[PDB]
């Protein structure tokens, strides 16, 4: 069946640059549209690209116009985005996705574009001038609430644990460039020993802090 | 001898006829080279391409009286390159027609067109090999000529046999020959084929046999008479170089070198 | 064969 | 089920289609099948004749021709109906009726040469297409405004039972050795699609004394237009050149890989391009199947990929003789006929 | 470049619910418009395209319709799996262009907020900063406004899955020397399901 494999992501600072991969198979590259589209944190969708390769058409959109150079290779049957000078604004969890040129009818509907039946899982794509670093754990003390505070941590992810009631709130990119967030939970105040747990794997690092 | 009233404006009707065939040529020779790019076929489209080519030069130097302004080594290229052209396709046009006979040779074809071009080159050298321009001395006005050895100007009979022997009639015969056999054995191109290849230079060689009938003093002078074969030549000439463009008519000539609603039930 | 163009006509051509 | 429909040009004669692309397979050609709709208060030509012409383009040599009489009901002429025709009838009215062609077999294919870049002139290549005119006799004259054309393509779609696999195996000897060379070709499949990746497994057993300098694979393009006469012509639509080279006494085996696709494929125009409506893209002409064996008149596609190897020179004969040796595979370029 | 004027920002529905989502195109379009469902994290799941074709495999539930210029999506039984985003896209033209999103949320009992506030830590006092802590825990919906009194980073959790409520956390970072300034810190907050803004204040 079509698949599209999407490859190519990870941590770059501003002004760098990556080059997604969506191998294709099941279909042919010069047989139909080739889309990229990226979806920003808490954001909708943005179409980013196409190409048509037999063809050999290439559309942009507003946000990439010269930036990104969609392009594609039919021996590997593979679609190349590569994405130069990527800016804060371009972190985002970038898809692969196609149209089928294949008219219902006679061979192809070359003047369609149009939905994008088949979407690529897409990776994450990050820009920030942030070396990596561990978090922070500062605690919070008074139906009595309390919590755990993690501040000053990059990349993501954040793991957290206690020893019910107990939320997460998703990280905040803060002006300095690294994240932030917390966990809490309430208990009755009759009851009120409690030790919350942090680790950060991308430096291997863990931490312990008690609140009452 | 007075000189020729109407020449200027035979001169530029042919000119005129000699565009159109140079166009035409152009057009449908580097359009076959292009593109079946058989293949005894495809050298004598090749080699035609060529005389196509060199047309240009041949109607510029008619327009002015025959003169050729062009340097030595302009005609010398251009004749040679005339010549081989026009004797390879004169061959392989026999050539084409053993061939077919002999399939009604993967070896046998490159060493056979090799050789025909061998001696299509071989055949034309000595003309262009004896070519010079020079002016004249009382006319004031350039033109280009061969200059045979004084003690043997017996060159000019050789080639003229050379010529009209090796020309006309020994594709001629052959192709007539064969095609008549082929139509015996059977479409109708066939007989446009054989008519063209006659008529497109059955002309000129007699004309060019009356030419020599002339130059060994077998015909008293008179005005008349040079008016004539003056006439005819060219007339002939642009006839023949019509073959160029008629050769790829046994095949198509492809020129590959150029308010609905949508209401619904 | 060479083009009338080029051939010369003269009553003498040796 | 959109019905491309066409008034005519003063909006007094309607035609109505049921598609613009009919399937040629061999066997038959699907008939070109509609309707026409006419007013009375601006019908006074008193007779209308619907006539599918079969046109061949370059100076607009036709092919074919057939008419049929529009309006009134030919009294000879009393044939079932086709059930688009029926149906767009019965939504439309009585002032109504229809028009059945049957194209016959045996002829082109809705080949279009493809439109050069710098070029606004009608499109070459065979095209069919309806036109309806109102008129007393067919020798009266035909207004523009008084008569309606749409054009319309009959194509073929690729052979669907996979045939052998081109193998094209070939020798080579030479007199200064008397070893000779051996080379083989071959293809994954029988039929290719447009676009579709070609893959050439050139092999090789060179024990000759010679050097081998390149190899060239191509997917050359032979398109006839087969008039009464009988053309052949060539034009290359996909080319590799691996420099894996062979020195005296080696033995090869490398496949290779060429997808022909218009991308590559537009400044050169009169490619064999499929038939346009307007100018819509359209891919390289689908291979043409000839019943059984006449050389239909009209234009007709074939496609061979031609391996190569460029073999060096010299020795007693020096560069003199050239040692060019090549092997081809006919295959197939057609569309996949979709389901 | 085009827009779509796709409505509302954002809808709660129950199980079952006829939703319905506009989607205006900023200029004429010839039904070439498509509709995904993007749950979080994963990739656009496309429902509807030409503005009148259901893709393969999708419930009929969800259905396109054309108005002229006016793209309208229902889901006329709205089941669970259909709390998600959804952009309508016009293929029409290029480049092309997606909606603002739409999300379902789901519809519950209004509930004020529980309003919580910590004081920083020694810790960072020692580190050379402070973060002042207002937490909004267990409210619905999101609509919650939340003043500083004596520069504020807020973030909503995803909809809880037993209750459907939400918290929010705001802070307010601070360097020791300006803050200490401040003696008295506070945290107003205002909900529509509260009659009146509540402050929670505490001193250095
Ligand atoms: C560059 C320009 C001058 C080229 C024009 C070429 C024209 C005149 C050629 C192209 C194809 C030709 C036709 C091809 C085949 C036939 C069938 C034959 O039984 C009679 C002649 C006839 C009908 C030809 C007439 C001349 C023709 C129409």
């Amino acid at each position: 069946e079509v698949q599209l494999v999407e490859s190519g992501g990870g941590l770059v600072q501003p002004g760098g640059s990556l080059r997604l991969s969506c191998a294709a198979s099941g279909f042919n590259v010069s047989s139909s549209y080739i889309h990229w589209v990226r979806q920003a944190p808490g954001k909708g969708l943005e179409w980013v690209a196409s190409i048509s390769s037999y063809y050999g058409y290439t559309y942009y959109a507003d946000s990439v116009k010269g930036r990104f150079t969609i392009s594609a290779d039919t021996s590997k049957n593979t679609a190349y985005l590569q994405m130069n000078s990527l800016r804060a604004e371009d972190t985002a969890v970038y898809y692969c996705a196609r149209k089928s040129m294949y008219h219902r009818g006679w061979g192809w509907l070359s003047w369609v574009y149009g939905a994008m039946d088949y979407w690529g899982q897409g990776t994450l794509v990050t820009v920030s001038s942030a070396s990596t670093k561990g978090p922070s754990v500062f605690p919070l003390a008074p139906t009595a609430a309390l919590g755990c505070l993690v501040k000053d941590y990059f990349p993501e992810p954040v793991t957290v644990s206690w020893n019910s009631g107990v939320h997460t709130f998703p990280a905040v990119l803060q002006s300095s460039g690294l994240y932030s967030l917390s966990s809490v939970v309430t208990v009755p105040s009759s009851s009120l020993t409690y030790i919350c747990n942090v680790n950060h794997k991308p430096s291997n690092t863990k931490v312990d802090k008690k609140v009452e | 001898c007075p000189n020729m009233p109407n020449k200027s404006v035979l001169l530029y009707t042919l000119s005129f006829i000699y565009i159109f065939i140079f166009v035409i040529g152009m057009i449908a020779n580097s359009v076959v080279v292009w593109v079946n790019i058989h293949c005894y076929i495809l050298n004598l489209a090749i080699a035609d391409l060529w005389v196509v080519l060199t047309i240009p030069v041949w109607v510029v130097s008619l327009v002015q009286h025959n003169q050729w302004p062009m340097g030595e080594l302009t005609c010398k290229v251009t004749h040679l390159i005339f010549s081989i052209n026009l004797f390879g396709s004169i061959f392989f046009l026999t050539c084409m027609s053993v061939d077919r006979y002999l399939s009604i040779k993967k070896m046998v074809r490159r060493v056979v067109c090799i050789l025909v071009w061998l001696l299509a080159f071989c055949v034309s050298l000595p003309d262009t090999y004896y070519l010079k321009t020079v002016t004249s001395a009382s006319n004031n006005e350039t033109y280009c000529r061969s200059f045979y050895p004084e003690h043997s100007i017996e060159w000019l009979i050789g080639m003229e046999l050379v010529s009209v022997v090796l020309g006309f009639a020994v594709p001629f015969s052959i192709i007539a020959v064969f095609y008549f056999l082929l139509a015996r054995a059977i479409r109708k191109i066939i007989f446009s084929y054989v008519v063209v290849f006659l008529v497109c230079w059955l002309p000129y060689h007699v004309a060019v046999l009356l030419d020599i009938f002339s130059i060994l003093h077998y015909i008293p002078f008179t005005c008349r008479l040079e008016h004539a074969l003056f006439t005819a030549l060219h007339v002939t000439q642009c006839l023949s170089l019509v073959h160029c463009c008629v050769n790829p008519v046994l095949y198509s000539f492809i020129n590959r070198n150029y308010k609905t609603g949508l209401t619904k039930l | 064969l060479r083009h009338q163009s080029l051939s010369y006509r003269c009553p003498c051509r040796f | 089920t959109r019905v491309f429909k066409k008034a005519s040009p003063n909006g007094k004669l309607t035609v109505y289609l049921g598609k613009r692309d009919f399937v040629d397979h061999i066997d038959l050609v699907e008939p070109v099948d509609g309707v026409v709709l006419v007013d009375p208060e601006y019908l006074k030509e008193r007779r209308v004749y619907v006539t599918l012409t079969c046109a061949f383009r370059y100076f607009r040599k036709d092919l074919f021709v057939a008419n049929v009489q529009s309006f009134p009901p030919a009294p000879e002429d009393k044939k079932p109906l086709t059930r688009l025709q029926e149906r767009l009838i019965k939504k439309l009215g009585e002032h109504a009726y229809p028009f059945t062609f049957e194209i016959p077999p045996n002829l082109p294919c809705s080949v279009t040469l493809q439109p050069g870049p710098e070029d606004t002139g009608k499109a070459c290549g065979v095209d069919y297409e309806v036109k309806a005119f109102c008129a007393e006799n067919l020798e009266e004259k035909i207004h523009k405004r008084n008569s309606v054309r749409l054009v319309i393509r009959k194509v073929q779609y690729a052979p669907e039972r996979p045939g052998p696999q081109p193998t094209a195996e070939t020798t080579r000897q030479f007199l200064m050795s008397d070893k000779p060379l051996h080379l083989e070709a071959s293809l994954d499949k029988e039929i290719y699609y447009h676009g579709e990746p070609i893959s050439v497994n050139v092999h090789v057993t060179n024990n000759t004394n010679k050097t081998v300098k390149k190899i060239k694979i191509s997917v050359r393009q032979y398109a006839d237009i087969c008039l009464f006469n009988t053309a052949q012509y060539k034009c290359p639509v996909a080319m590799e050149e691996a420099d894996d080279t062979v020195a005296p006494s080696s033995t090869f085996c490398k496949v290779y890989t060429l997808t022909p696709f218009l991308a590559n494929n537009r400044e050169k125009r009169g490619l064999a391009l499929d038939g346009k409506l307007k100018h819509e893209d359209t891919n390289l002409a689908s291979s043409t199947l000839l019943r059984e064996n006449r050389e239909i008149l009209g234009i007709i596609v074939s496609y061979k990929v031609k391996v190569k190897l460029v073999v060096s020179r010299g020795g007693l004969l020096g560069d003199l003789a050239s040692s060019d040796v090549a092997v081809e595979l006919p295959f197939t370029l057609m569309h996949p006929k979709p389901k | 470049d085009i827009q779509m004027t796709q409505s509302p920002s954002s809808l709660s529905a129950s199980v079952g619910d006829r939703v319905t989502i506009t989607c205006r195109a900023s200029q004429s379009v010839s039904s070439a418009v498509a509709w995904y469902q993007q749950k979080p994290g994963k990739a656009p799941k496309l429902l509807i395209y030409s503005a009148s074709s259901l893709y393969s495999g999708v419930p009929s539930r969800f259905s396109g319709s054309r108005s002229g210029t006016d793209f309208t999506l229902t889901i006329s039984s709205l089941q669970p799996e259909d709390f998600a985003t959804y952009y309508c896209q016009q293929s029409y033209y290029y480049p092309i262009t997606f909606g603002q999103g739409t999300k379902v949320e789901i519809k519950r009992t209004v509930a004020a907020p529980s309003v919580f506030i910590f004081p920083p830590s020694d810790s960072q006092l020692k580190s050379g900063t402070a973060s002042v802590v207002c937490l909004l825990n267990n409210f619905y919906p999101r609509e919650a406004k939340v003043q500083w009194k004596v520069n504020s980073q807020e973030s909503v959790t995803e909809q809880d899955s037993k209750d459907s409520t939400y918290s929010l956390s705001s802070t307010l970072t601070l360097s020791k020397a300006d803050y200490e300034k401040h003696k008295v810190y506070a945290c107003e907050v205002t909900h529509q399901g509260l009659s009146s803004p509540v402050t929670k204040s505490f001193n250095r």
